[PDB]
RNA sequence: UGCUCGCUU
């Protein structure tokens, strides 16, 4: 009927490991690709 | 401070825990001396001691 | 004015107030005097229990015009803010709940 | 519209520098700091 | 939230009829109100089983029934699956010994049957 | 904000911090520093240690394992500025108690 | 059914504080665990009992107090096996759509296994003759949440005879 | 002492600072941030969250002070309850 | 100048040239027969270790009748060191 | 037991601190509050009386642990 | 937003 699971946990960081990232990790983490110069558009509204 | 025109700070705890150690361990009463070598520095001034 | 000087190690808060000093002996050396200006701006948020229930309500039947008050009341089951300088202060006042 | 009373009654009012859209009627606050 | 083992131990139907019989007498004695309106589905569930195990003829049961009922059965080799489902469903004829309960080929003999139905009927 | 003007708050500089830190008020220095000034509740997947939105990483692509923390504002600006630098902090949580 | 040892942190305010600790986490965890199923575990009916309560700390935020308790409760979860005695609830052209006793409408056996006269024509019908037995066949559980159910399990109705209902 | 614990007296300029201290962290809030932070990245080195910086970087109670021990409640209950007993096990 | 792109470039962008097809011969189709046969007779080998299963739900009668038997090979403990003895 | 018997400021501070927040959050009273409104103040009369239910869990160094209640510890 | 300037601490 219902699934468990838990709302909410009192999550402690306990310690931060720094590194690095490779090209394919970056476009994994990235949404989209940012190819145009340009900053609005050339309408009135200026969108972006 | 010398009352001469200088402004001061005034804060509002938002905690009832950061109430109560402000009170205890920042209290007037209980810091009446300097750790720097127990010397008291709330003590009488200019047109006290007079 | 870095992250880690500017915005970390040293960052700017509310409820905080400057204001200029003038001597007044009248007064314990653990007590310090507050304008009432001041006094209105800076609030605290007190939890509605079993003690402090009728200060409470009176406070808030007094409301922000008047120094011994309040300006908003979050309820327990929603968190959203009441104002007090609008709506029936008598009801808000009435319909205090615990928590 | 308010989401307590569902009034109309939203005004802008600006509380010791802090912009407020709070309800006019039961003094419901709609959305605060900007 | 994680569970260590899913399968600790297996239990008949007499000790969550026990469990659920106890859990009711101490809501009704001990009842709050908040508690009750927080979760519903606690009552819903705990009433449902109980009516369920009612419908059961797990009625009439006792531990020392139940452990003369397992030691009778220690000495037919049975496993604890088999014994589990027998106990659960307190099977008043045969076919249900022969059919229904699996593992039946070598293990009814036809004359282990009249033994078995006798020893869940007493 | 800084100024009066600009309707803006006071300033706990490093010099309080370090008075703070000697009192050794240590909640009354988390909730001047951390509730009242940049309160903020991010979410982080415990899997790859980065930081997730409404309780969901892209990254991994799941949410079973991606919680709720607070952290500061600032402290959250510094992570994302890290990671545009390419140094990725990855937090690895694990229970209060 | 069967026991499911578990160890939650339990978190119970501060005006709790006058009841029996006990009774409150015992509460507590029913209240958290009453008709949910927890993944690859089963539904979970009850708390059958605690066994190891360590000491109860008292954090620096909420204030509240949060205790690690190790318990066993009761959940219910075949061994692929195990008969049941359910009762119709339904019945759809795909299978019929039994349900045990007031417990729960996930049962959905597969009608590809009787014998040769096994069809449902929309009319809950049931099976043309020559308290409904069930045998549980396999488990599968899913998840829920995957954007910013979960316990079906297959039935079987082999040749039993039947000699009370067909 | 604290200079001279190490077994060589460490000045408190960032080099003796980088020298006594480890948290990755407060080396960069110190001085030298980039460069310290990059060399971090390089050598994948985690810091804790032991140190009184970190700790009120990350918002959380530092260990010095009130938030070095830890306080429990004197609350009305009985360690190792008595345990239901399995008929059929 | 470069002209704007409005939309990204092609995951998968085409090329002109193809990959040249595969060698012919008896002696390539041999060559792959035999590697699927060696695939097909290492995983059944004993020194394909497999996953030791783990969490049995319960004990049944059938245990002897679904019981998997499988040869193990002896290692040389004269040559292997003391340390890998079980 | 090794520890000093006396209770420190820092641990009266935190100890005042959590029952203050522990009963503005609605907690039980075992002094019988004449007119206080204020939770610190409450807080404060119950530490006078030696009724506050808070066991301080004091963590060595290495790990070990020690428990010490309130009114077991000295106060000045 | 950035920076500069002139100022009370
Ligand atoms: O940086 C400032 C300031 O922090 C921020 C404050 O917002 P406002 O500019 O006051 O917006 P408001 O809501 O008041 O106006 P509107 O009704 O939305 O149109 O704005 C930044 N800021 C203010 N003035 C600025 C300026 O002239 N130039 C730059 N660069 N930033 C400015
Ligand atoms: N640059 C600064 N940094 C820190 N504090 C300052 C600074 N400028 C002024 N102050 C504040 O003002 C005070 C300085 O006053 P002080 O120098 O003692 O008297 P004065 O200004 O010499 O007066 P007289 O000339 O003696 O009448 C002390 C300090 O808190
Ligand atoms: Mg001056
Ligand atoms: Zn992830």
């Amino acid at each position: 009927k219902e699934q468990f699971r838990e709302t909410d946990v009192a999550k402690k960081i306990s310690h931060i490991c720094f590194g690095m990232k490779s090209p394919e990790e970056m476009r994994q983490q990235a949404h989209i690709q940012v190819v145009s110069k340009n900053l609005y558009s050339q309408d009135n509204q200026h969108a972006p | 401070a010398d009352f001469d025109g200088d402004e001061m700070n005034l804060h509002l705890p938002q905690t009832e825990e950061a109430k109560a150690e402000a009170l205890v361990l920042m209290g007037t009463k209980a810091n009446l001396v300097t750790p720097r070598n127990g010397e008291p520095l709330i003590a009488a001034i200019q047109d006290f001691l007079t | 004015q870095g992250r880690f000087r500017g915005n970390l190690s040293g960052k700017r808060v509310d409820f905080s107030g400057r204001t200029v000093i003038s001597p007044d002996p009248n007064l314990r050396i653990d007590e310090v005097a507050v304008p009432v200006h001041v006094a209105k701006i800076l609030t605290f948020p007190e939890k509605v229990n079993k003690a402090n229930i009728n200060f409470l309500r009176k406070l808030v039947q007094n409301g922000p015009e008047v120094h011994p008050g309040a300006n908003f009341i979050q309820q327990r089951h929603t968190q959203m803010k009441r104002f007090l300088k609008y709506g029936n202060r008598e009801k808000m006042a009435q319909e205090l709940k615990y928590g | 519209r308010c989401p307590d009373c569902g009034s109309t009654e939203l005004v802008e009012d600006s509380h010791y520098s802090q912009s407020q859209l709070v309800c006019s009627d039961c003094g419901c606050v709609v959305t605060e700091g900007v | 939230m994680e569970v260590k083992d899913a399968n600790s131990a297996l239990l008949s139907n007499y000790e969550v009829f026990q469990l659920l019989t106890d859990l009711k007498e101490q809501r009704k004695e001990s009842g709050k109100n908040k508690h009750s309106s927080g979760q519903q589905n606690l009552n819903t569930i705990t009433y449902e089983t109980l009516k369920y195990i009612s419908k059961t003829p797990c009625r009439h049961q006792s531990p020392e029934i139940v452990r003369e009922f397992l030691t009778a059965l220690k000495s037919h080799k049975l496993t604890k699956a088999e014994k589990l489902q027998l106990l659960n469903h307190r099977p008043v004829t045969a076919v249900e010994i022969q059919l229904m309960v699996e593992e039946s080929e070598e293990r009814l003999t036809e004359e282990q049957i009249e033994a078995l139905l006798h020893t869940v009927t007493s | 904000t800084e100024g009066r003007s600009r309707d803006g708050g006071l300033r706990l500089g490093e010099m309080e911090r370090d008075c703070l830190i000697g009192y050794g008020a240590s909640m009354l220095l988390l909730e001047r520093l951390m509730i009242s000034s940049d309160a903020f509740e991010v979410d982080v997947c415990g899997q790859c240690g980065l930081l997730g939105y409404s309780g969901w990483c892209h990254y991994c692509k799941s949410s079973c394992h991606v919680s709720s923390l607070r952290i500061p504002y600032a402290c959250k600006l510094l992570f994302q500025e890290l990671q545009s630098m390419n140094i990725i902090p990855r937090l690895k949580l694990s229970k209060y108690n | 059914f069967v026991l499911v040892e578990m160890v939650d942190t339990v978190r119970i305010p501060p005006w709790q504080f006058e009841r029996k600790l006990n009774d409150s986490i015992a509460e507590e965890l029913n209240k958290k665990l009453a008709n949910k199923v927890v993944y690859n575990v089963g539904l979970c009916i009850c708390l059958f009992d605690i066994t190891k309560l360590e000491d109860a700390y008292v954090f620096p935020g909420d204030g509240a107090s949060h205790t690690k308790v190790h318990f066993r409760c009761v959940v219910f979860h075949p061994f692929l096996d195990e008969i049941l005695i359910g009762k119709i609830k339904g019945c759809s052209p795909e299978g019929v759509h039994v349900s045990l006793g007031f417990f729960d409408d996930i049962l959905i056996p597969p009608e590809s296994l009787q014998q040769p006269a096994k069809f449902d024509e929309a009319e809950q019908v049931w099976v043309w003759e020559y308290g409904e037995e069930i045998r549980f066949r396999v488990v599968d559980e899913s998840f829920v949440d995957t954007s910013p159910y979960t316990l079906v399990g297959s039935i079987s109705e082999p040749g039993l005879g039947l000699l009370s209902w067909w | 002492d604290l200079m001279t614990y190490k077994g060589e007296v460490l000045g408190i300029t960032r080099f003796g600072l980088a020298k006594m201290k480890e948290s990755v962290l407060m080396l960069a809030s110190f001085e030298k941030t980039a460069d310290h932070l990059f060399d971090a990245a390089y050598f994948g080195q985690k810091d804790s969250v032991c140190g009184v910086s970190e700790c009120i970087i990350m918002g959380i109670p530092m260990n010095i002070g009130t938030g070095l021990f830890k306080l429990l409640h004197k609350a009305d209950r009985d360690p190792n309850p008595p345990k239901r007993p399995l008929i059929f096990d | 100048l470069p002209d704007v792109v409005l939309k990204p470039p092609p995951l998968f962008p085409d090329t002109d040239y193809k990959p040249v097809p595969l060698k012919t011969g008896e002696g390539e189709e041999y060559m792959l027969a035999l590697k699927q046969e060696l695939r097909e007779t290492m995983k059944r080998m004993p020194y394909f270790i497999e996953t030791p299963e783990e969490r049995q739900d319960i004990e049944r009668y059938s245990k002897r009748y679904m019981k998997v038997y499988k040869e193990e090979w002896i290692p040389d403990w004269r040559r292997l060191p003391r340390e890998m003895m079980p | 037991r090794i520890t000093t018997p006396y209770m420190t400021k820092y641990e009266r501070a935190r100890v005042l601190g959590t029952r203050a927040l522990q009963i503005a959050m609605c907690a039980p009273v075992m002094v019988e509050l004449e007119g206080e409104t204020d939770p610190l103040l409450i807080a404060m009369k119950e530490l006078k009386a030696r009724k506050i239910p808070i066991i301080i869990r004091r963590y060595l160094p290495d790990g070990s642990y020690e428990d010490w209640g309130v009114d077991e510890l000295i106060i000045t």
